[PDB]
């Protein structure tokens, strides 16, 4: 299982909690995205402070609609940022690490045979607490099933015995594991 | 011959209701196309409610932590916003 | 199965019901399956006393019909053993994922059999599971114990393995510790006595591409059986008063029935009184008989005299189910209306579906909702001089043999229903 | 024999733990007065067979929330286990064929 | 003089304590081979009908 | 006792065990001494005398139905067998206010 | 309260039972019926009838559809109680269904035997006894009507009856070639009795009366019907009588989807001998006396349910030289199959082994295509015949690999299949669909 | 709670002296040292490990 | 001496009245151990059968 810190895209209110960030580094797109939106709202509202014809900040807005429009349309979905083994190639930059989201037919997304359905190679079934999944596990579980009412804990339907099995790919991916027992310790002493 | 199963109607429905199902389901669709005829162009007087709607709900979206912009706008508030169309016609005849 | 159901057109409007003539009969065209049997592994030392287990192979895509085999000697002549390969067979144990899903017991299965199989294929049964030919001392037979768990019963039940990826499915077997006319003959051990072999053979359902493909990936419910079981010691009082006794039940689900039998732990079988008469002792009819001491052959009868139970009532929540009925309705008429087999004596049942031998639900009681069941059962007085037969079969119908009062425990069961609910390559029950 | 190294089977999917035992033999185990070369049953011929052994291993249950977490994240045991060595130590039994200084 | 082995069912999470439960018969019912004197053994009260 | 075996809503709490089991094996695990006379116990929680910090706890509140089966020996004469239970509950003093919450 | 307690003590659990209720069982369905009406007639027998003689019949067209054969026989008995077997099954040897002159079906009495040890049960095993032999010990001189229904695909299914009014351009016959034997009757095994009487016989069919309307289309419409089919092969048996357990292969010679395989092994010297005789009740002539031979059966009791007079001890299939299942024990298709697949119990030396679900059901249940199999294959090994018949602490006291030394009579193995094809039938002619 | 250790890892070669009584019979002497490992599970896979 | 609980079942909508019906043996048929002195007591009609 891999994390990454926190981010989110211009929509919301964001674009003002973490303020004074204004030109792109070692961040997501979508925070590179907002840090653009931030550098256009700050010129072009000072624009029309100094020039006071009510016009620039117009512009200003219209633009950043451009922009997020933009990124909004052409995202390109060929992304297979995927992390598992030895090289993450792919990319080096801030991004969010792909994972097999729980689905009807696979609530607990334990590869049992989705695997060999359509993916070939599918992404691990990454934290039960990464992105609010485990509410999606619970709602999914509880499809089409009928509770007695005397559990608001419910252990009575049986949740303990279905979990998560601690791979969810189709190699245990052995490599990441010997890594976590043996580090590579870089350059060692015999070199 | 053939058993196909609707999961849900915008709300999980267990497969207990008989006809239950089809009075939501219809007037799910009666709200739909009231909402759809009553949110189209064809709009008598309702402009008052849907910008008295629009401004105090507008300033509350962000009083919460956060509010998607397509939920600010969006949510039949888009002609909400329809009343600045009005101030600057007053402003117009003002100005 | 509790989503809504709606057809498209094409289930409508492209098709229609024609109408078939009785003589003309349209047989459904079906899937494409195989069926294969092969051995499992079993898992521990294989003798009496021992528990073994199989984890079950992914052979397959589907699984049904379970038997496990042993090969028994026999300590002794003909008219020594009943059913060995039953009493072998003490506990089973099905659990999927470590989680109980069934259990059986051989005195389940002895029950089971004295209420739901019938004429030759109990007959059948007999023979798979003990000697009926009347053979000696020194024989050595293979014996063949089928499962009754619910998957066991029906294709439309099968497990479907396919869809258990992660998780372990296992059989637990406890072997008698004593077998009788193999390893002891009543109390005395068999001096010689061989261990027996065992091994269990799996069926196997191979599902063509289109529906292993659809086992495989969908969620899966199905209704299920499952065995509950308990007990309690019996009220049997030899003279000047008929006991009565209160028994709490403690089962937890919809019930399909209830089953009970009035058990001699010290022989397998021994539902009834013994009683100097033929076949309800060893050398009954003659000077040598032992009226403490039953003919192993022939330990079952249907001859309902010698049973204990007078009358019973069951109680649900304090309220009387149903009014007061005798012994002879449970062991009788029940049985006649609802399975349409014959039970012998000691045996009895009480069912609240329509069709006990059925799989389709048909009327159910849901113990979860009841807090106090009472089994409440009145005794036959158990005064009658067992060794002398004028009195034994010229009696009344509230007095019973001096040696029924061995009849000192009850075997209560309860078969319910419950979902079996499969997703994600795991298993488990819809309810505790 | 610590609640904090109950080996989390859990989440060892791929590496089975098992127990090789090494259970001693026949003509061992027993101490009496004469020079015993083998038992036997005096019914039958029973060589001293172990009448039944079973192993019992208490598991814990964990409740979901646990499972998930043990299943899902990496674990660091600090546990303990041990290395033996035999030895030769003659010591001079009359005989000149060591001495009393046996270093191992 | 045998070599078994056990695997442990991940039938639970956690493989707590393990015990081995052994039961040994009795031992004075069996016979000293070698024979070395006095005899091999005899059940006293069991058999041996001779005896009231 | 030769065989102990507790049920909990009409199913199995554990694989009987021998009566040795729960003399001697069970306190010796989960106890402070072992009482070394028969005194046969059984633990729904992990090394304790109290200890001061619960280790677990069977909510018996929740089990509808429990019996407790015992296979006696053979050689006992009547009598009693008195079965203790220790357990929890919660002091609850406000006010000035006592009394022991449920 | 009594049902009031059960009915309103309902919780989450029963939801899965009685939610959105589909069905009420107290409130049945009837499903659209036509007008039917039964007449039983006889059939004119072409050639005359007599012990080893064939004649044959037609079916008359005296009504729509057929629904079932039975074929009368009287016999009178040469012998006293104990010396009869089935005699009127095994008096009608060969029995063969043609239309329109192609074969569509061909039963061996053999079959007949194999059929019911297999198939029927309880009552209706017993009530076909009683129309085949003498079960109340009736004496020499008896004479008795005796009756064998016929087991072809249309005379068990009502829903296959054979629509003769569509077939008017073909003729349905029946062949009935006897045996030339019958033991108690005609015999005493090698030994003829004198003054044995010839039978008597008629053939009785059962005919289905339409309406109108449905008449007319079953005259006119073109029809396919599933039908059963029995295919049937044969050879010499390797049983050993010591120092081994020989094996033998024989390659299944079977040529369609197969809903099972059964097969027997027999003593051709007497119908019905599927096990060893030996000197135990009920397994030979004079048993339990100083007269008891072994090399007589009682013929009254020809079978038993005692395995250990059988002679097979294993048995596996394979298919283009694979296994298609692990090999098991004889007991497994003598006992096991019976019980999982039809029920009721199948006689010792009848073995079974179903590829369907349900091989008594006439649903298709999963089939064996031997018709897309180059080399199907069925492998015996036989006990090892080594236990003297006459001395019942052999028979009796034996293990699970050895049977009697009488069991080496049992020399002809017979193999049966049950498969299926499909009767076309169109503009008054028909056949079946599938060559070979 | 581990109290403290020996690190045999570096110790290229231990030996021990045993000064023997001398009124001993021929036998042997085990030694045994019980020591620290770190177990370290992920990914579904065990083994003990440094 | 005992403890006794009972749990009310939801066996029509409202709980009302509550009873206790107690079953006690007569206590004549006892005796009192410490022996008073005048032996305890004996069933004259039931026993005894030296009486007419």
């Amino acid at each position: 299982l891999y994390q990454d810190p926190v981010w989110f895209q211009d929509l919301s209110v964001i674009f003002k909690r973490p303020s004074e960030i204004i030109p792109t580094r070692d961040q997501s797109d979508s925070e590179r995205i907002n840090a653009m939106v931030r550098l256009v709202l700050y010129c072009s509202f000072a624009v029309a402070l100094i020039r006071q014809n009510y016009l620039y900040a117009i512009l200003g807005l219209a633009i950043i609609a451009i922009i997020s429009l933009a990124y909004a349309l052409g995202a390109k979905k060929t992304k297979s940022n995927e992390a598992y083994g030895n090289i993450r190639p792919y990319s080096v930059k801030r991004s969010k690490k792909s994972c097999s989201k729980s689905s009807a037919n696979n609530p607990f997304s334990n590869a049992t045979v989705g695997a060999l359905l359509d993916n070939e190679a599918r992404p691990p079934a990454c934290s039960y607490d990464d992105n609010d999944m485990a509410s999606t596990m619970r709602k999914n579980f509880n499809k089409g099933l009928f509770r007695n009412l005397d559990d608001v804990y419910e252990v009575e339907n049986s949740q303990r015995q279905f979990y998560t099995m601690p791979v969810t790919t189709a190699a245990p991916d052995l490599t990441a594991f010997g890594q976590f027992l043996y580090g590579s310790k870089g350059k060692t002493c015999k070199e | 011959n053939v058993g196909s199963l609707e999961l849900n109607n915008l709300s999980t429905a267990e497969d207990v209701a008989t006809l239950q199902n089809q009075l939501n389901k219809l007037a799910e669709e009666k709200h739909k196309r009231s909402t759809w005829k009553g949110l189209t162009f064809r709009i008598a007087v309702q402009d008052m409610w849907e910008a008295l709607t629009g401004i105090p709900t507008d300033i509350y979206q962000n009083s919460g932590r956060v509010s998607l912009k397509e939920l600010l706008t969006r949510d039949d508030r888009l002609r909400g916003l329809g009343l600045i169309f009005f101030l600057v016609a007053v402003v117009s005849i003002f100005f | 199965l509790s989503q809504l159901v709606a057809y498209g057109a094409q289930d409508v409007y492209l098709t229609g019901n024609p109408q078939i003539t009785f003589f003309k009969t349209v047989y459904r065209r079906y899937t494409n399956f195989a069926i294969e049997s092969i051995q499992q592994t079993i898992n521990g030392s294989v003798g009496f006393g021992n528990k073994v287990s199989t984890q079950i192979s992914r052979n397959g895509d589907l699984i049904t019909d379970i038997v496990v085999e042993f090969v028994l000697t026999k300590g002794g002549n003909g008219g020594t053993t009943y059913y060995p390969a039953e009493e072998l067979l003490q506990d089973v144990e099905l659990e999927i994922g470590g989680q109980r899903i069934d259990k059986h017991y051989n005195d389940w299965f002895r029950t089971y059999d004295a209420l739901f199989r019938m004429n030759d294929d109990r007959y059948n049964y007999r023979r798979m599971t003990d000697w009926v030919n009347n053979e000696l001392v020194g024989a050595q037979k293979r014996f063949y114990v089928p499962l009754i768990f619910f998957f066991n019963q029906t294709p439309g039940l099968a497990l479907p393995l396919i869809a258990l990826q992660y998780h372990e499915v296992k059989l637990y077997f406890t072997l008698a510790s004593q077998v009788q006319g193999v390893n002891y003959n009543g109390s005395s051990a068999i001096a010689g006595a061989a261990q027996p072999t065992m091994s269990v053979w799996v069926d196997y359902i191979f599902l063509d591409t289109q529906e292993r493909t659809r086992f495989a990936q969908l969620p899966h419910e199905y209704l299920i059986e499952q065995l509950q079981f308990t007990g309690s010691e019996t009220a049997t009082p030899s003279a000047t008063t008929q006991a009565s006794q209160n028994i709490r039940l403690n089962f937890n689900h919809p019930t399909k029935y209830l089953a009970w039998n009035f058990n001699n732990p010290t022989n397998y079988g021994q539902y009834t009184a013994l009683a100097n008469i033929p076949g309800a002792c060893s050398g009954a009819g003659t000077a040598a008989a032992t009226v403490t001491t039953p003919d192993y052959g022939n330990t079952g009868t249907y001859n309902e005299q010698l049973a204990v139970l007078d009358s019973a009532k069951i109680q649900l929540n304090g309220q009387d189910r149903f009014a007061t009925r005798k012994g002879s309705y449970f062991n009788k008429v029940q049985p006649y209306q609802s399975i349409g087999g014959v039970t012998p004596a000691g045996v009895y049942l009480y069912s609240f579906a329509l069709k006990p031998a059925g799989r389709q639900p048909s009327g159910t009681c849901n113990f979860s909702r009841i807090d106090n069941a009472t089994l409440s059962l009145t005794y036959k007085t158990c005064s009658i001089d067992a060794t002398s037969p004028a009195a034994v079969l010229g009696n009344t119908e509230t007095v019973t043999a001096n040696t029924a009062t061995l009849l000192t425990a009850l075997n209560i069961y309860a078969k319910n229903y419950n979902v079996l609910r499969i997703m994600s390559g795991m298993g488990g029950l819809a309810y505790a | 024999r610590n609640p904090g190294l109950y080996m989390p089977l859990v989440a060892l999917s791929y590496h089975q733990m098992k127990l090789n035992f090494n259970i001693n033999n026949y003509l061992n185990c027993v101490k009496c007065n004469y020079p015993v070369t083998a038992l036997t049953s005096k019914n039958g011929a029973n060589p001293l067979s172990i009448t039944n052994m079973k192993l019992y291993t208490d598991f814990v249950f964990l409740d979901a929330p646990e499972r998930i977490r043990m299943s899902e994240i990496q674990h660091e045991y600090l546990v303990t286990q041990l290395q033996w060595q035999g030895s030769e130590p003659v010591t001079a039994p009359g005989d000149p064929n060591g001495s009393t200084n046996r270093k191992i | 003089g045998k070599f078994p082995t056990v695997t442990i069912s991940r039938n639970g999470d956690l493989a707590g304590p393990i015990w081995i439960e052994v039961n040994l018969p009795s031992l004075l019912g069996y016979n000293i081979t070698p024979t070395p004197a006095e005899g091999n053994t005899s059940n006293i009260a069991a058999i041996s009908t001779v005896f009231k | 006792f030769t065989e102990v075996k507790l049920i909990i809503n009409g199913s199995d709490r554990f694989s009987g065990r021998p009566g040795a089991y729960f003399r001697l094996v069970q306190p010796y695990e989960h106890h402070v001494r072992v009482p070394s006379k028969s005194v046969y116990v059984y633990s729904f929680a992990l090394e304790d005398a109290d200890s001061r910090q619960p280790n677990g706890s069977a909510n018996f509140t929740r089990y509808d139905s429990v019996q407790l089966q015992l296979t006696l020996n053979e050689n006992l004469a009547s009598g009693r067998v008195q079965i203790y239970a220790p357990n929890f509950n919660i002091l609850r003093i406000a006010a000035g206010m006592g009394g022991l919450a449920f």
